[PDB]
């Protein structure tokens, strides 16, 4: 029942700011944080050698894409080999971001690692060393993090201890960043891998954020410095039931309402495993939903705002300004949805 | 494997 | 993992309207719920026999003041034995509160017991047969309910015990109550005794509400059929710091803000030890504050909407009217303060 | 991290020596705590009216059977009206079970209420005034209770919810209980109902154990001046897969040693569907069982110690002494399997 | 309510079989464990400079300690650079503790964080890679590993936060190594810092320990497989009440039987500040408590074991057999003490 | 009036000796 | 370099044996 | 006892 604040007014302030420049209307976050492997089969699959030079020509092509993208992004993710990396005229990919308006972010965690005694269920590692990671991170640009939690929808599962376990390393996770200055992404993803219908989906959301906002509460996270990274409540990928974007919008709003506190500056959608389009009339149907929504609704999309743009480059710098055309039309297809304008004695013991 | 990218 | 839903569509519907005709904009509660044994303290007190007789005018005498209170007052909170009294017309009580646009309510606690191996610390009693209780009163006009918990700020209080199993049986009480269509206000009181400082208040608050939609989570609690009933934000009666009514605002709407889900209808205050003008200048502060408030704020008074009508009535039929104007007064503040426009091998094993 | 010690070392001394009485070696309970309607059953499946003095010679003719029963007695646990209930001398209930050396207990839920939300789970009732009842019934003669919680093994269930409720519901009532001088039985009853199989069983029994100590300890319970009253661990009723004696006692041990803190003075079973005989049995192989078990390890049976008392009685007063004699061959087979002394396929085409 | 076995009965058998071998009757842990700062700095007191060379004579030194230390000493654990040093004779240390019948020991853990939003409480570090780590380590001969928690007794601490915090690490760092046939021995220790009394200490220790045994149980530990290193239950170091050897007794074992199940293979307690010698007299005070154990109460003794034996080395290669009889000396004293078989007014100008 | 104790499913050793 | 074992607080019969 | 009337 005692107060040791975690954090000064001069902290709160400068996280709560940060927070607020990521989600500013109209804007959302490109998830360019793949790492090594996963980034490789993504040049695999356009028939490009997986080089350093590749893969940061690449990431060049989607942060120097043109000016119509800095009001549509307020924040870029990235992956530990690219915050060093630069760009052909010798800027700093950090520094490319910042001066097309975006905050800079970085990926910590250190992958998922299994829990003994479950289905086939999952924890996240990589709290150790953390804050000195973070304090690094801060002096070489990076104002807000990135902590990725896997659960999935099964006959027993997300179990109890799933959820319990994933709730406190995303806390311990969050706790660490706001010592540091650093804004952290709260993301607990729920596959969409399986059979279940958008009522099961809606239910496993609730559960897992009223743990989630309990965990952060716990361990005295101050929630206006802290973003939420959740997929969309949806059917799982093997059901057969049909769903209108409105449905969906519903249950992943009324979902929202029921568990996320107010004071949560804002929600940077997952895509999980929609088309670039879908995402967009998603997340616009989501915006356009006739309920009160007290925090911002976004975009943190990876392939929904890439899938495009990589096949029309195709390793062929000749193909430069195609494949950035791609992503821009993306870039703005989803800051007007993350607006809702989107058209597409032992006794004495 | 990346989930976002391998639906 | 798992749904088996507490409610269908139609009892959520059913539910959801009654919180929302309770703190309808304007509207707050009247607490008029005292046990036999306060009112008979309230009675001496104006030099009043404690009659059945007596108890009946007094509530008539507030229920029956004229129409300028019926867009002041969404909800009266009715003690057992006033829900089944009559008006002298020969109307009942709820017949009363009903025709002038007031929803009914019923305390449905059987008061604090002590949690043993605490530090005085209570928890409250009352699920014994409260389904059946509760089917009852819905028959008898009451659509509403209270529980009452009470949590103490100490050296060592509220203990972990004493949150989470107040915390647990207002979720037990709220799941009975909406099993009978009944909307349950939830009551987690944190009394403002001692010399703690605005600061630990607000900690204590946010520590509590956390505890408090953790459990309704866990129990399945609908919370758009729910209402909360908190202590605002304020000093302990002790502390010799002074607050101006924007602090108590701001400390209270940011509490609320960092635990209260959106889908609550609205939060009905307390008044703790204010007087009736400070209750209404806090009330309309809360209401004025520049932060997004995403439900219903507004009254739950007892002391605060009846002070000065119990002395100016002083048991003389003489001065029912005056009396009235008294009451019709604070009902009119109120009602402006909630709208923030109030100015006064075993190895097998 | 603060102790405010809910009891004085006076009143740890008196719930922990009416433990260690009622479990003492060689002794178990009798469970004589059925309902009106359910004891009206009993006689109406013995051909005998449902009358107050039926009921009343019924449980004389158990509480009064000869002195053989002493040893292997040291709690009987009664239903509210038998606790008011006198024998034909006029010697209330609770004084011929004390002169006999028994301990008297009284069963004091209020039954068990749905959960909502869940798939046909409970929790229990009977908190509302419960140290006032146990004040009166300290007075009455009875110094232990019975509180009665369900869970059910089945797809989904016991869930999360019903778990933490009903362990949180025992620790508030083993509270009350412990402020009055009441040494309660923590019973949290999971049912042998279904068809799964003595791992099931026992993977259930762990966590349900470890969630009841876990609630036991966050409410200040005083574990010497209690015991726990669970179903041994068994293949449901409904499973195909036969076990041994020696594997129901491995697996109940085993979940026992693995949640069970050595301070709870014993663990007295309920005979969880098993006849007279198998629940002597199984009690028997579970003291037999070659782990160390730092608890008395005994019987808490109903059924299991009246079935054949009840039927060679028939309502007859004559009666009496046969019907006697099969409650005492019970008691006394019960009192050598909680010590491990007790020295005594199969389809039912009823399952079909 | 359902089992996905975390271990088959081949991985049980395997740690069951480890722990049992550590504790067994009359053997307790050499704690040889501290870092390469703080053996430097026990070599600072005795006048010997901080070399590779110097920290792996005296290990040696302690490791090749005559016959005598077999039968007290079933447990070695080792700091990291230790495991890959060898003795004189080219034999790797984990081969030598081998040869004299002990269990080789790593310490896993990465040390205290700071918990932001609490009183100077911390956590611990080390899960990364940490399954890696102990597959490696098991090639390399270790058996069992060590993880410690801090907790300290304070005003406000331990907090709710802390106790939960630390009692999850110790899960998933238990459950980790199991799945690579390394022993866990699960420490929460609370620092005996502070002018708490014998009650404060008890009431804490019973609070952290039930928070550990119920995230055991969460995450599927199996206990069998695992000890557990809790300081005694004593008054803080600055508390003036003074207490006898059997009150620390009976606080101790009264803690240990409320909390710890029975399956837990063995307590080998910390010395928590005590002299080589009082640690002795503890530890046979525990043994000797008139209470039922359920399981092996020993020692897991650093500074406790080698103080003198560090002494009488002094640096000097002549004054080996010195210095390894003060060890044996100890290691034959506490192995009679964790037998209850140990048979041998003060106030300190230092605290004004 | 349900009594688990007396009514609740039995073994298949109840069937056997009650036969 | 802090090591509790060795570094921490000690108990008064610490100090009577090294007196 | 009543602690919206009694302070």
């Amino acid at each position: 029942p005692h107060s040791h604040p975690a954090l000064t007014p001069e902290q709160k302030k400068e996280l709560s700011d940060i927070a607020h420049r990521i989600v500013a209307p109209g804007k959302g976050i490109l998830a360019a944080d793949e790492s090594t492997g996963s980034i490789a089969k993504r040049l695999q699959s356009i028939g490009t050698e997986n080089t350093e030079e590749n893969r940061r020509f690449y990431r060049q092509l989607l942060l120097t894409a043109d000016d119509r993208v800095n009001p549509c992004i307020g924040g870029v993710i990235l992956f530990h080999e690219t915050l060093y990396q630069k760009a052909d005229d010798g800027r700093p990919f950090p520094q490319v971001i910042k001066s097309k308006g975006g905050v800079v972010g970085i990926k910590v965690d250190k992958g998922v690692v299994p829990l003994a005694g479950t289905n086939g269920e999952t924890t996240t590692q990589g709290l150790d060393g953390l804050s000195e990671r973070c304090a690094q991170y801060k002096k070489d640009g990076a104002d807000f993090a990135k902590w990725r939690c896997v659960l999935k929808i099964g006959e027993h599962t997300p179990s109890a201890l799933a959820i319990m376990e994933n709730a406190n390393v995303l806390a311990r996770y969050a706790s660490i960043c706001q010592q540091n200055g650093i804004v952290p992404i709260v993301e607990p993803e729920i596959l969409p891998d399986g059979d279940h219908d958008l009522k099961r989906c809606q239910y496993v959301t609730e559960k897992v954020l009223a743990a989630v906002y309990k965990a952060l509460s716990d361990h005295h996270i101050y929630l206006e410095g802290t973003l939420l990274k959740p997929n969309m409540v949806t059917p799982g990928h093997a059901c057969t039931q049909k769903y209108s974007h409105e449905e969906i919008a519903m249950a992943t709003v009324t979902a929202l309402r029921r568990t996320v506190p107010p004071a949560v500056t804002g929600v940077t959608f997952l895509s999980g495993g929609q088309s670039e389009e879908e995402a967009s009339i998603n997340l616009n149907a989501i915006n356009k939903c006739p309920l009160l929504k007290p925090w911002a609704l976004t975009f943190s999309y990876g392939r929904a705002l890439q899938a495009s743009a990589l096949k029309a480059w195709g390793g062929k710098k000749e193909n430069l300004k195609a494949a950035q055309e791609e992503y821009v039309k993306r870039a703005l297809a989803n800051s007007l949805a993350c607006q809702g304008k989107y058209t597409p004695s032992n006794h004495a013991y | 494997w990346d989930e976002d990218w391998d639906g």
